[PDB]
């Protein structure tokens, strides 16, 4: 009988501006309040490869273990996905511009619970 | 005592009449309607009604 208004949990966006030709967005979880997250879109100003890490150490990046996700090609979005890391599990997601120039990223997503 | 007993069926029977009378004005006449539409039914759909 007792009716709940649900709302959806905490929206997590990552982003930058002119990263460089061979430069990335580093999305790490640590940003996130509730420790992990689930990025539904990727906006890109230009061509992309995703890759998902996970780190030998639990705050820092050091490569443990690293696979390319996929390749974007041209400006445009991805929408729908359910990429997911977390910092409990050392997880990083990263996006490596392949433009012959600068572009703009934007991911978004929203946080689970660790 | 049949008499008493019966006098008493009688009496009950007719009291019985009279909430019929009654509860079918006071269903059928009310001139106010609260839908509850399976939901929130109890406290909230008396308080709504009021
Ligand atoms: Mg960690
Ligand atoms: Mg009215």
């Amino acid at each position: 009988t007792d009716t709940i208004v649900n709302v959806q949990g905490s929206f997590f966006s990552a982003s930058a501006s002119g990263v460089a030709d061979t430069e990335s967005l580093l999305i790490d979880p640590q940003d996130a309040k509730f420790g992990a997250i689930e990025i539904h879109n990727i906006a890109h100003g230009g061509s992309v490869d995703v890759e998902l890490l996970t780190s030998s150490d639990d705050t820092e990046l050091v490569e443990d273990a690293a696979v390319t996700l996929d390749s974007f090609t041209g400006e445009g979005i991805s929408q729908g996905n359910q990429i997911e890391a977390s910092d409990n599990t050392n997880t990083y997601i990263r996006i490596t511009n392949t433009s012959g120039g600068a572009i703009d990223i934007i991911a978004t997503g929203r946080e689970v619970s660790q | 005592d049949l008499i008493e007993r019966n006098i008493q069926r009688v009496g009950a029977s007719l009291e019985n009449g009279i909430n019929r009378v009654f509860l079918t004005e006071l269903v059928d006449n009310a001139q106010n309607n609260h839908d509850t539409a399976g939901s929130n039914q109890g406290y909230q759909a008396l308080n709504s009604a009021v």
